[PDB]
RNA sequence: CAUGCUACGCGUAG
RNA sequence: CAUGCUACGCGUAG
RNA sequence: UGCUACGCGUAG
RNA sequence: CAUGCUACGCGUAG
């Protein structure tokens, strides 16, 4: 039957389910030469191969494999099956324990893999090691392709093999047995030194015990690596070496210093689990004074903060505490959302909210209690230690730069620094004096190059308050936001805002950030989706826990994206701490919620400078991953295009036999996207139209090969019920950023337009979040912003959807017509009231739309 | 429709509770707040005019905090 | 705009205009007349601009003073404005159960918690007076929010055990009312 | 204005050019002497728009100056309560077990988690229900990170003080949970 | 009068 | 000296 | 009481 | 606040 195989020839290539005298001599002759090797091989009925490709490319429907392979081995019984979500990982985690109990059998899987090979390396026998020809037990039984040499100096080629393997071990953790005594699971745990923070000989034996022959050099340490491509490398196998090492030595490095004679205590390093030991190079000992810049820096530095705080013991949560920064903890509550009576009632009196109709509230002011807030923290246990495809990694990292070209990016000056908006919070514990107004005038922009240039080679630890926000939602559960201190944001900025401009300046390409979607905008970047495509088909999908689950490897990967533009302004060690920097303010930093400071394992904090372009660069990592993922598993032998298979052939040639990058397939690579898979990605919400046909035969990404990838990489599970899929481009999307597409006739011409779902905009304008908000009179231009958006909806077949703008556009003439009464009460009218007439017109809001402006 | 201000009177019913600093009960809020979102969140009128029910007597169980016959009139 | 001393001039130059192109005079007429209207506008425009702009400053301070006059005014008046809404709307929905507990907070039956919902679960209630006892209680069961309880137990205010045989309009006067009434739903 | 050089002049040719309009002249004399007029009028206008100018960045550089010397003193400000904080934060921090591990480190630096959970004399444990507290702090003396802590209070969510005795399986759904225990070292 | 800026506010989006 | 056209500068209004 | 984008409004 | 346009007045040169 259909059985796992990675094969790879002058005729086909890929890892796929197929279909299962001279040569058997010289296999009998390779075994007689390695039958003393107890690795060597009574045979499995699954082979590792076929755990790859379940764990790896996993459907709700077909589970037969991993079904058989968890019962066979005594890792759950049948009935689990019968639990409703037992794939998920959001819902019941316990199966992250079910394939925990493989982790053993993987685990000791690898060391026979490495005798096999010693064997070869007794041997001089050259050959490449695949996954369907070593059974679950860990016995290899393959004896061909193995040409020989002088016996000595064969070399084996492990590097698929390794490769595939990855995430299967971060996913089973595999390597929990290390964590103990003797290495045995009976035998207790490793009681370690809590004054021990360097594991760089723990490192090299791990490295030298379970990936022995990669040829690769493997930087413990990521401040001696040769560029991305290394520091990426590095981190890889540090993700999977941090899970043995106990929680209590990563963090802050600090040490006491003597400040005008008193002793101070300072951070002078950063222990992160995927770059290792970073110390600082500026510290100076037995200073005589402190000035404004270094005054931040040890403000932001939670080592003072941890260190005068007492011991925090919380059970509420599972995420590592630090200290309790107050002897009191504080519960923070979500107010009730304010009513505004004379809208409602001016609606109901318009035949509105009836019964049976199809417009009715969805949207209103969820509160919450006390134990809230930190609850939403609980979700961070969403993100776990996941090891990815290293060659798969590298080669998508390159694809996906290729969609930056366009743009340009360097570091700038102070003065030419743009802040949107001032007076707000600047973070812990820079809002307790005041706002970000308040240090960005105090500092000049001499200070603001010298904290640039101190981050550009020290790391300076920050403290990030998460705060619930205030915001009309749709379900109860709450949402919170990160806002760091303003000691990472005038670095952030100053690092990546030409970038992040050039981005946001740039119109018809595949990141839409900085596109409108007035006069004409929408219909423009539909047109562009629609770049020549044979069999369009349009497809959307969405990330469930995408800022909470995503794993820390995917976003070191799209910092240094966005880092590799300073190639002429930044080195390499420059580029380096800017890149531990973020990883320390963003990636493992320290959040101070309800006055306690937690350890936050990973994610993507959501109040960074790189905060939408992150996101941006994770989708489209995770497209061409899918893309990529969906191409090679293809049998290649069915396809009667002939390039296709050879651009398969050597996708898997650059993938798994090469190193070095091939520009020209990525020239090639990304083309063939751009041809057959046109993508718009704004942060989170992506819309992909691909041709039906290549989809159909499996040659570009489909629904399936999105949610495998998140499967083995995201580690959250996609349900095809929130992805759509459209076959009408008439139509258009079905949903993008919660705004729905119309074809709709203007001026003789057959023009796309966006109108949103009315529910949501009748709770904006029935509830609001103040009471000025309410009856203040500046409802005006509320409304007006609110009849902006919701004009398209007049176009709709439905007469509810269209009455919702009438009914705006009257209650605004009745407000204007209440606000004379009342000026004209208390002393005389205006002059300029005729100048109001334009905002009870449709005209106004129809010249929105016209491509002409 | 009943359930539309059905879901008003039990908006404005949390906001009279918050404003009557309830709370400072963490169990009462937590309890109000849970009674307020199932309203919200609910399809059937039934289960609506019950928790509304509940909620209006959370409010009247404080006899000092709110005149109900001078008010009610 | 009569009103402005340069609005006669203007108007005067005007007239002398128009009546000099509808005479037919020279060229060098034309001219002057030109010259004149022309200085009568730009004084014209000068002065009608700086009282627009006079008209507008006003304007703008009193659109201020009005927002800032509402604005404390809605968070003066917020408490007993929120709590009118809240019990209008509480009559309009009309309701049973919601009216019942209404009149039976209004007479001075006001519980002790909440309302259960459950099936089986305990609900205090305080009754101050005779009348409203024998209004909302039968015997054992008791007629509370449209729904029908099963009495439990009965407390006084000195905390007493009383049974139900003991409630009549003969012992009221003994009784130390009002009576905490704790009882199930049936 | 009299202080610009040209009003002088604008001012003597329009006192001649009124001393010839009183006398009437030629009309060459009065066309030649309203030409000049009109050279200074417009010089005057010049002179005026200048001096304007220079009035209106001196105004600018008032304001920006006075904008400097409130960012000085906000910096101050910032500089003294920051310092303040610092220091506070020094003396609260307990020397006698921070210097020992630091001596007992031979690289002299230390992960900064370590630092509260074995120099810190004062414990917070939030717990949230009931099998928790049994399972962790059960008993007054409890046992964490290889130190006995003794239970010194007990406080519930709504602040307030809860005895020992209250934490019971029967009482636990009247208490206010989670509890924040407050344990000294021992 | 047009355009673009600066200041303040408001609305939507991720 | 008067009338007209062109280039330049200043002020005013839109 | 976060980061970014767009869009209105009122002043300079 | 700046730039440009339109209209008006003034002055210089052809
Ligand atoms: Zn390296
Ligand atoms: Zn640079």
């Amino acid at each position: 039957v259909y059985r796992a195989f990675d094969i790879y020839n002058d005729k086909v290539a890929g890892f796929a389910k197929f279909l299962k005298f001279s040569n058997y001599q010289h296999e009998e002759t390779i075994y007689n030469l390695l039958k003393d090797c107890p690795a060597v091989a009574r045979l499995t009925k699954y082979t590792m191969a076929d755990l790859v490709y379940a764990l790896r490319h996993f459907d709700e429907g077909n589970c037969d494999t991993l079904k058989e392979i968890l019962v066979t081995y005594n890792c759950c019984d049948d009935d689990y099956f019968n639990k409703k979500d037992w794939y998920d990982f959001v819902e019941n985690p316990d199966i992250l324990r079910v394939y925990a109990n493989l982790g053993e059998r993987v685990r000791q899987a690898l060391l026979k893999t490495v005798q096999f090979c010693d064997a070869m390396r007794n041997a001089g026998i050259v050959g490449v090691l695949t996954l369907d020809n070593q059974d679950l037990n860990g016995n290899w039984y393959d004896f061909g392709d193995f040409i020989q040499t002088t016996p000595g100096s064969g070399v084996p080629v492990v590097d698929s093999y390794y490769s595939l393997l990855m995430p299967i071990l971060t996913l089973t953790r595999a390597l929990t047995a290390e964590s103990h005594v003797d290495t045995d699971l009976t035998k207790p745990y490793i009681k370690w030194d809590l004054l021990k923070y360097d594991f760089t000989e723990e490192r090299l034996k791990l490295f030298d015990r379970y990936f022995k022959y990669w040829d690769q050099t493997y930087h413990p340490n990521c401040v001696n690596c040769l560029d991305d491509r290394c520091i990426l490398h590095c981190a890889n196998f540090n993700v999977l070496f941090s899970t043995v090492f106990p929680p209590t030595s990563f963090g802050p490095l600090v040490r006491k210093i003597f400040v005008d004679g008193v002793p101070f205590v300072v951070s002078t390093g950063y222990h992160f689990r995927e770059l290792g030991v970073v110390h600082n190079q500026d510290v100076n000992l037995h200073s005589s004074r402190l000035s404004f810049k270094e005054l931040l820096v040890y403000a932001a530095d939670p080592a003072m903060h941890a260190a005068s705080g007492n011991l925090l013991l919380d059970k509420r949560t599972t995420c590592f505490s630090v200290a309790a920064l107050t002897n009191n903890v504080a519960f923070q509550t979500v107010k009730p959302g304010n009513f505004n009576k004379d809208f409602y009632d001016f609606a109901v009196s318009k035949g509105f909210f009836k019964e049976g109709s199809s417009v009715e509230l969805k949207h209103f002011f969820f509160a919450q209690d006390g134990n809230a807030a930190i609850s939403d923290y609980d979700y961070y246990r969403y993100n776990l230690p996941t090891m990815c495809d290293i060659r798969q990694l590298l080669f998508v990292v390159e694809v996906v730069d290729k969609y930056f070209d366009c743009y340009d990016g360097g570091c700038i000056n102070a003065n030419q620094v743009i802040v949107n908006n001032l007076d707000k919070s600047a973070g812990f514990p820079f809002n307790k004096w005041g706002k970000a107004r308040l240090y960005y005038d105090s500092m000049s922009y001499e200070d603001q190059d010298a904290l640039f240039a101190y981050t550009k080679r020290n790391v300076i630890p920050t403290i990030t308050q998460m705060n619930l926000k205030y915001a009309i939602s749709a379900k109860n559960r709450a949402r919170t936001v990160a806002g760091v201190s303003i000691c990472s944001t005038m670095t952030n900025r100053q690092f990546h805002q030409k970038l992040l401009k050039s981005i946001a300046a740039t119109r018809g390409a595949t990141v839409v950030i900085g596109t409108s979607k007035f006069y004409g905008g929408w219909h423009n970047m539909l047109k562009t989706v629609y770049s020549d495509v044979e069999n369009p088909h349009l497809m959307g999908w969405d990330y469930p826990k995408c800022d909470r689950a995503m794993p820390n490897m995917l976003r070191i990967m799209a910092s240094l994206v966005l880092a590799r533009k300073h190639t002429t302004c930044c080195s390499l060690s420059h580029r380096f701490y800017r890149l531990a920097n973020e990883c320390a303010q963003v990636l493992s930093e320290m959040v101070m919620c309800g006055g306690s400071l937690y350890v936050k394992p990973g994610g993507t904090s959501s109040g960074d400078a790189t905060t939408a372009y992150a996101n941006s660069v994770f989708n489209i990592c995770q497209a061409v991953t899918a893309n990529v993922n969906a191409l090679l598993s293809t049998d290649g032998n069915k396809i009667a295009d002939k390039y296709v298979r050879n651009l398969q052939h050597r996708l898997y040639e650059c993938l798994y036999r090469n190193r070095d990058v091939d520009t020209d397939f990525v020239n090639e690579f990304y083309a063939y996207l751009r041809k057959h898979f046109s993508m718009m990605i704004l942060s989170d919400d992506a819309v992909v139209c691909f041709n039906s046909t290549y989809a159909s035969q499996g040659l570009v990404a489909s629904i399936k090969n999105f949610k495998s990838v998140l499967y083995y990489q995201n580690n959250v599970f996609m349900s095809e019920a929130k992805c759509w899929t459209e076959t009408d481009l008439t139509k258009g999307p079905h949903e993008f950023c919660s705004q729905h597409t119309m074809l709709v006739k203007q001026g003789d011409d057959y023009v796309y337009l966006p109108y949103p779902d009315p529910s949501r905009i009748l709770g904006a304008g029935c509830f609001v979040d103040d009471i000025v908000k309410t009856d203040g009179t500046l409802m005006i231009e509320r409304f007006v912003s609110l009849a902006i958006d919701a004009y398209p909806l007049t176009k709709h077949p439905n007469q509810e959807y269209a009455d919702v703008f009438h009914l705006y556009l009257q209650y605004i003439r009745k407000l204007h017509d209440e606000l004379t009464g009342h000026m004209l009460d208390m002393y005389s009218v205006m002059l300029t009231n005729d100048n109001t007439s334009r905002y009870w017109e449709p005209e106004f809001y129809e010249a929105m739309y016209t491509p002409h402006t | 429709s009943k359930m539309s201000d059905v879901k008003c009177t039990s908006v404005v019913l949390l906001s009279v509770l918050q404003q009557l600093r309830v709370e400072s009960s963490s169990k009462l809020w937590a309890q109000c707040v849970q009674l307020h979102n199932d309203i919200l969140l609910a399809k059937d009128t039934t289960e609506a005019f019950e928790k509304m029910v509940s909620l209006l007597s959370v409010l009247l169980s404080m006899q000092g905090a709110v005149d109900i016959n001078k008010l009610c009139e | 705009f009569s009103s402005l001393p340069s609005y006669a001039a203007f108007a005067t130059a005007q007239e002398a205009y128009e009546q000099a192109v509808a005479n037919g005079d020279s060229e060098v007429v034309l001219k002057k007349l030109k010259k004149s209207l022309n200085v009568a506008k730009s004084e014209f425009d000068r002065d009608a601009a700086m009282q627009r702009k006079l008209e507008k400053m006003a304007d703008q301070a009193m659109t201020q003073m009005y927002k800032q006059a509402r604005s404390e005014d809605k968070r003066a008046k917020v408490t007993s404005a929120m709590q009118t809404m809240l019990f209008t709307m509480l009559r309009k929905l009309d309701n049973d159960a919601l009216n019942n507990i209404i009149n039976n907070a209004r007479d001075g039956c006001v519980p002790l918690n909440i309302i259960p919902l459950t099936t089986a679960a305990k609900l205090m209630v305080v009754i101050p007076d005779y009348n409203t006892y024998k209004n909302t209680c039968d015997g054992t069961t008791f007629t509370y929010a449209s729904a029908l309880w099963e009495i439990q137990q009965v407390v006084d205010a000195d905390s007493k055990i009383v049974q139900l045989s003991e409630i009549s309009m003969d012992n009221s006067p003994n009784l130390a009312w009002p009576l905490i009434v704790t009882a199930l739903r049936a």
